RNA sequence: AAACUCCAUAUAUAUAAUUUUAAUUAUAUAUAAUUUUAUAUUAUUUAUUAAUAUAAAGAAAGGAAUUAAGACAAAUCAUAAU
């Protein structure tokens, strides 16, 4: 029985034999089943298969030689084969696509849902520059106590009080909640913005549906801005001594 | 606890049974164990710690921090050999690599023959026994570039079997005449 | 791969010379 | 039975509605009332056996159910997923499609039968045998048309029958002779068991190349010829993998040495459908001693190729015709070899 | 099925065990300092593991703030002052508080952990002694 | 208290489900053919939640899991002793004392004893046999009780392998040194060092066979024992040997198989835990796990299945192969032209692609040296001046 | 009795043996139906509207 | 060169018997982003395409370390060594 060596793949001599062979297999399936009209219902009943990523395709069949055009054509044909009427499809199509619409599908079992405390208070923490603010918000009238002191006593600046309010007025609940704010660190502005952020976070516990409104208002986005550190050979951050031509 | 006198003597040396007994009578049953995620203390694998494994536990009789022998108890007196060699096969060859051997190192014709057989399937035996090698010109070639004069080794060589087959090949290298003539010999064998 | 493990309990005499200085 | 199949396909959902219900209400207002009735319901009736059986049921079902199991046929019926509609209600779209298929396969064909009409797929799938090709067939395929006079390569002066409508006309007689010889050589390599590589890069040739390669157990290239494929095989193609096959062309599932798989594997015959745009492959084949075949137009060098086939190369019909003839020659050769080693 | 693995060896593969405090008095306070939190925490786990067997209620490795020394030095041997380079040194601090234990047991704990102290760690021990107002010292 | 009446309550709820005033709802078997199955469905969903908590809160695996994988668990850990160099090894002196002055004193002593160790290596036998024992830097380990000095040494020429066992009847000029280090009773150098450190001292001469397994030994050997081969010009044979000390390894394949092996490790541990989660737990009734704070699955042998010291430890170790090295000869290594000369010999690669596709992350020693790099400079004096041998080695 | 007989009759996967009527032969699901979450109250809807 | 890394960001988990309280904290481990989509308009290697428009979801926006080869016989024999 004479024995001889030949290449594995029919496209062995092409640019990317593995991708070409896989594309040819998918093409055989599609050509065999050009009948079987597609699923009319779309969007809500289409694109559900996640398929595999660029790197996943590269490792399985692509390699460094994988090309984005090649990959996009692959998923184009995969989507064409998946968008077939479900009860006219065949085990051949399902088996072929099985290795392609693989997804890890990590089970989710962490929620960490938040709820009010035993006195009906929502506790939130906010930060800004080098300051932190912990707010106890409980529904009521429009009363506020900052660090055990009156708002006008603690914050002499009007803009700080307006900033504290802003979440309340975007949700027009200024007269519906009592705020007990305790802050430390930074200065007036830092503490005021931290309180504002904490109130914005806390309000969502009462009516979760308005998180979108608060986020659009921007109160739910913490400000990462902080002072840059001084650099060597530089008077400050982004300032160097005077330069001399000679 | 888990096992009291359950043939434990057959599985552990008598010297440790006292420690196991004390552990059973001090750690209570139904203890609410929890794995640690901050720090790691136990090995990723599973071991009973009852045998001193070479290359994975400190060699007895040899100095090392965390030792318990005195300065008068060390039992190592020869240093002409590597203490604690590797375990298992005793070698760490990667997949698809071979221990270096002669490999025709005495004649670069063997390397040329192997390479040309690999690339184009010609006969290594024929190349190694029935071919004659002869340099013709071996000179230094220079290129002037931004950095400076980059000298290059240029060789031209005739390879022939003295029975009709003849070819010539040119080889250019950047490091040594030997690599230059190696390339030239390769090219000549291709161009017989 | 097998070597016996010899044991010696940590008696207070052994732990001596390492008690706190104060 | 069929009633259980036709029970609206979604029934007893009030149980799900209820289990959803009674959860929104707090426990303090329900559980005390229910728990203050056990003292009454205890009474004195014998329960030991029944409660033991119930506890065993809970242990076995609720507490011993295996969520993930294990350590780690013939599709006789088609459209198994397909489901039927109600008798009174109209057809479903899928039912209409299947009835359409039934009609197409049984009644649609009725009427007359077609003859003396061209069908492109038949060129690829039912090519003629080389001994039956006619000058009429080649002319119909269009092999005779060549490039315009203004692009004429004078080295092809022997293959020109004349010039008409501003383009040269190749001599189909010479085309037929050269085609017969090319078919014979491809068939010869097929019996010899060599490697036949069909190379065509122009658009639309992939179908023909793939069909020819599969039916002669060869190989094909249609995307691009990587320079150095044959002259630099070790680098271009060493990473890929080879097979060992018996005389019958069946994989034998034998492990291969790294060096054995890293050796070069060279074609025994190279057929190029687009020599003009594929000069590099011809040069590699010549310098690596691989016999080659090509379709030569009136603007291509015939000397680059061992076995030229004077003909058009810019039309799918002509290239498909010629490639299919070559492929069927190779197929007959493979059939002869398979027959001989199957029965001595 | 296989050879049994007793509780002593099964304990190594889980977090160290603690003994509850029944009175609440602080007998000792051991602060571990090092430039390498890895050895620091490994040795702290060892301490908390020996304390259980020796019957000493130990609170656990409280991470105290780390201290960052900073220096700045020019990169050149001679005049190039516009380029300077910074160097830092972090001191990591852990605390283990020992409650409700006899002085001799505490002594032997400290002695054993000194016997088997790692490299690059340092121990500062504060011992507390209850006493009466007037002591007979003759 | 007991479901004997909650069953009746739920039956009334089913009656309401049909209508608030009707006797009962659509009942195939008096609401027992599939209502019980739905009850079991919700119970098993509760089991699903508790079960994934059970597994998640009891996970600890080495790092190296490729994110592309699907069976990989949520947990990861790079600090495994076998996969990263403890930062205490970064510094030649490993000490912390609350007394800064004592700390300074001890580092001074460490440096001076290291230089003494260097000077104490060279040996003579017969006035025409000069033996140099190249030694790396000293790793001084200052525990609270004892000091340890550890170093790697390479003899210039071990006794010939072809030579018979004659070495068993005399002690080499190097064996004598290593024995007087710490084996002599009242004379060993450790006794003397104990006076300077007021501590118990130990010394460990770890042997190395090849010079290129360490950056210190390699540069030292080139700069001290191979002058004649590059003084007036680098010899071609010397260059060839120096460039072919090590073969051309496939770093990509090595890294890929390492990552795949870590993937297999994690996945088979996950499978062990899952089979204990499902196959076991039969006799032991549920709710005994007390998932709120207790997480004990079962026997450690079953949690760690087919994971012995014989397969796991070796295949996870890092920095095992040398996949790149560069040597720089700089200075006046030429009688001709009387100028500075630099010659660079670079082979292999200098990047660990293990960190490029996996979750293992590189750590910079001293915040400027990549973990996979070890480099050293050694300066010596020839008749023309000083010259430097700089060696950089990359281990994967 | 008949439920036990039915369970013993099958010799395949537990999900296959279960096979609820409304399709979904597999009862593996992630999360405690967190996708639906908690039904909002009428006051919350009024405010949000 | 990018990534990997450190200071910062968010979340979780673990330690502190909250009298080293700063729990609004400290630092060990892990996750996250070099952000995702959806329709718009110009277009255009045709859809597989970018630049925008911005319904939506997200806490997510910075900083520094690293400055190759060659050179200017640039500075350094006053950091030390030659
Ligand atoms: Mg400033
Ligand atoms: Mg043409
Ligand atoms: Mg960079
Ligand atoms: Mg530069
Ligand atoms: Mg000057
Ligand atoms: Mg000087």
């Amino acid at each position: 029985l004479p024995r001889r060596i030949v290449p594995k793949l029919a496209t062995f001599y092409s640019a990317n034999p593995n991708h070409e062979d896989r594309i040819n297999r998918l093409e055989r399936l599609l050509r065999k089943y050009i009948k079987l009209p597609s699923q009319n219902n779309n969007e809500a009943q289409q694109t559900k298969a996640p398929w595999i990523s660029f790197d996943e395709y590269a490792l399985i069949g692509g390699g460094t030689k994988l090309k984005p055009t090649q990959y996009t054509q692959l998923l184009y044909m995969l989507n064409k084969l998946h968008n077939i009427d479900p009860q006219l499809t065949n085990d051949e199509i399902t088996s072929e696509l099985s290795q392609y619409y693989k997804k890890s599908s990590m089970l989710s079992n962490n929620i960490k849902i938040k709820t009010l405390d035993e006195f009906g208070r929502s506790i939130a923490v906010g930060k800004r520059k080098s300051s932190t603010a912990k707010v106890f918000v409980v529904r009521g009238t429009g009363e506020i106590l900052v660090n055990g002191r009156q708002l006008n006593d603690y914050f002499l600046k009007m803009k700080d009080r307006e900033s504290i309010m802003y979440p309340l007025q975007v949700i027009e609940s200024v007269g519906k909640y009592n705020i007990f704010a305790t802050t430390s660190g930074g200065g007036p502005t830092g503490q005021a913005e931290s309180i504002m952020h904490a109130i914005a976070k806390a309000l969502v516990v009462f009516n979760p549906l308005l998180k979108s409104r608060l986020h659009k208002a921007g109160v739910l986005t913490r400000d990462y801005r902080h002072v840059e550190r001084k650099k060597p050979g530089k008077k400050k951050a982004r300032k160097m001594p005077t330069w001399v031509k000679r | 606890q888990h096992y009291d006198e359950s043939l434990l003597s057959r599985y552990y040396p008598e010297s440790l049974l006292k420690s196991i007994k004390l552990a059973q009578q001090t750690i209570p049953e139904d203890t609410k164990f929890r794995v640690s995620r901050n720090v790691e203390f136990a090995p990723p694998y599973l071991d009973d710690f009852t045998k001193i494994h070479p290359f994975w536990d400190y060699k007895p009789g040899m100095p090392h921090l965390h030792a318990q022998e005195e300065n008068n108890n060390f039992s190592i007196f020869r240093w002409d050999q590597v203490q604690q060699p590797l375990p298992g096969e005793g070698n760490i060859l990667p997949p698809g690599v071979s221990l270096p051997n002669d490999g025709g190192r005495k004649s670069k014709s063997a390397d040329v023959a192997a390479g040309l057989h690999k690339q184009t399937g010609v006969d290594p035996d024929y190349i190694t026994r029935k071919l004659t090698m002869k340099p013709l010109v071996m000179k230094r070639v220079s290129n002037q570039t931004g950095k400076g004069k980059i000298a290059s080794f240029y060789a031209l060589v005739v390879v022939g079997d003295k029975n009709g087959m003849v070819g010539l090949g040119e080889g250019k290298s950047r490091e040594e005449m030997s690599k230059a003539i190696f390339k030239a010999h390769w090219d000549a064998v291709r161009n017989l | 791969v097998s070597s016996e493990y010899v044991l010696e309990e940590p008696t207070p005499l052994s732990l001596l010379e390492y008690t706190p200085q104060v | 039975d069929e009633v259980m199949l036709l029970q609206q396909k979604l029934l007893y959902d009030e149980i799900r509605s209820e289990l959803k219900s009674l959860s929104q209400v707090p426990e303090d207002e329900i559980l005390p009332e229910l728990k203050k009735s056990l003292e009454q319901d205890k009474l004195s009736d014998k329960e030991q056996q029944l409660e033991a059986e119930l506890s065993d049921f809970f242990r076995n079902y609720a507490l011993l159910n295996k969520l993930f199991d294990s350590k780690t046929a013939t599709p006789t019926k088609p459209y198994p997923n397909l489901i039927p509609s109600a008798n009174d209600k109209p057809y479903s779209s899928q039912e209409l499609f299947l009835r359409q298929l039934n009609h197409s396969m049984r009644t649609a064909k009725l009427g007359a039968t077609i003859s003396k009409v061209y069908y492109p797929h038949k060129d690829i799938f039912y090519p003629p045998l080389p001994e039956n090709i006619t000058v009429e067939s080649l002319m119909s395929a269009g092999v005779h048309l060549g490039q315009s006079t203004s692009l004429w390569r004078s080295s092809t002066q022997s293959y020109i029958y004349g010039e008409y409508k501003g383009i040269h006309i190749i001599d189909l007689n010479q085309t037929l002779s050269y085609l017969k010889r090319a078919a014979k050589v491809v068939e010869g390599v097929s019996e010899s068991g060599g490697i036949i590589l069909f190379l065509g890069t122009r658009q639309g040739q992939k179908r023909g190349l793939e069909e020819a390669a599969k039916k002669t157990h060869g190989y094909y290239v249609s995307t691009r010829w990587i320079p150095g494929t044959l002259t630099n095989s070790t680098e271009i193609s060493g990473i890929w993998e080879k097979q060992e096959i018996d005389s019958n062309d069946n994989p034998t599932e034998r492990a291969l040495s790294p060096n054995e798989t890293s050796k070069q594997v060279k074609p025994d015959l190279l057929v190029v459908l687009n020599p003009t745009e594929n000069r590099n492959a011809l040069l590699e084949a010549i310098k690596s001693r691989v016999p080659t075949i090509a379709i030569i137009d009136t603007d291509s060098e015939p000397s680059l190729v061992t076995y030229p086939i004077p003909g058009n190369d810019d039309s799918l019909r002509s290239v498909n015709f010629l490639l299919g003839v070559l492929a069927r020659a190779g197929q007959r050769g493979l059939q002869n070899r398979l027959a001989r080693n199957n029965e001595k | 099925s296989t050879r049994p693995y007793p509780v002593n060896v099964e304990a190594v593969y889980y977090a160290p065990l603690k003994l509850p405090i029944k009175y609440g008095d602080l007998v000792a306070d051991i602060q571990l300092r090092s430039y390498d939190n890895e050895n620091l925490d490994f040795y702290s786990d060892f301490i908390l593991r020996t304390g259980y067997y020796l019957g000493i209620p130990l609170t656990g490795p409280k991470p105290l703030p780390t201290r960052r020394e900073r220096w700045t030095v020019i990169k050149s041997p001679f005049v190039h002052a516009k380029s300077k380079e910074n160097f830092e040194r972090h001191t990591h601090k852990r605390l283990i508080r020992a409650w409700d234990t006899n002085p001799e047991v505490l002594q032997m704990l400290i002695a054993y952990i000194t016997k088997h102290s790692m490299a690059g760690v340092g121990m500062k021990c504060n011992f507390f002694q209850r006493s009466e107002i007037s002591l007979d010292l003759g | 208290l007991k479901l004997l009446n909650m069953i009746l309550s739920m039956m009334n709820k089913t009656n309401n489900n049909n209508n608030i005033i009707i006797n009962n709802t659509l009942d195939s078997l008096m609401n027992k053919k599939l209502l019980l199955k739905n009850m079991l469905l919700d119970m098993n969903n509760k089991k699903m939640n508790n079960m994934k908590r059970m597994l998640n809160n009891n996970n600890m695996n080495p790092a190296g899991a490729n994110p592309v994988v699907h069976r990989i668990g949520p947990a990861g850990n790079i600090n495994n002793k076998l996969q990263h160099l403890n930062n205490m090894n970064n510094w030649n002196t490993q000490i912390y004392n609350y007394n800064k002055n004592m700390e300074i004193m001890n580092t001074m002593n460490d440096k001076l004893i290291n230089k003494l160790l260097y000077k104490m290596m060279t040996l003579k036998l017969n006035n025409m046999n000069i033996n140099k024992i190249i030694m790396s830097k000293t790793i001084n380990q200052h525990s609270l009780n004892k000091l340890n000095i550890k170093f790697y040494y390479y003899n210039n020429d071990i006794n010939n392998n072809n030579n018979n066992n004659n070495n068993n009847y005399y002690m080499n000029m190097m064996n004598k040194l290593m024995n007087i280090m710490n084996n002599n009773m009242n004379n060993n150098l450790c006794n003397i060092l104990s006076y300077y450190y007021k501590k118990k001292v130990t010394i460990e001469p770890i042997k190395l066979s090849y010079i290129y397994l360490n950056s210190d030994i390699f540069s030292k050997y080139i700069s001290l024992n191979d002058m004649d081969k590059y003084n007036n010009g680098i010899l071609t044979n010397y260059q060839r040997m120096l460039n072919n000390i090590m073969p051309k390894l496939n770093d990509h394949n090595i890294s890929m198989n390492y990552i795949n092996n870590i993937n297999n490790i994690n996945n088979n541990k996950y499978n062990n835990m899952i089979n204990l989660l499902n196959n076991n737990n039969n006799i032991n009734n549920n709710n005994n796990y007390n998932n709120n704070n207790n997480n004990y699955i079962g026997n450690i042998n079953n949690i760690y299945n087919n994971m012995t010291i014989d397969n796991i430890p070796m295949d996870i170790l890092m920095y095992k192969y040398l996949v790149g090295w560069s040597i720089k000869f700089k200075g006046r290594l030429s009688n001709n032209n009387g100028r500075t000369s630099t010659t660079n010999l670079l082979n292999g690669t200098f990047n660990n692609k293990k960190y490029l596709w996996s979750n293992i992350n590189n750590n910079y020693k001293l915040n400027y040296i990549p973990s996979n790099h070890n480099l050293y400079n050694n300066s010596n004096i020839n008749k023309n001046g000083k010259y430097n041998i700089k060696v950089k080695l990359n281990f994967i | 009795n008949e439920l036990r007989e039915e369970f013993s009759a099958k010799e395949y996967l537990p999900e296959t043996s279960l096979a609820p009527p409304g399709q979904s032969k597999v009862d593996l699901l992630q999360g405690s139906q967190a996708g639906s979450k908690i039904k909002p109250t009428a006051e919350q809807l009024a405010q949000w509207e």
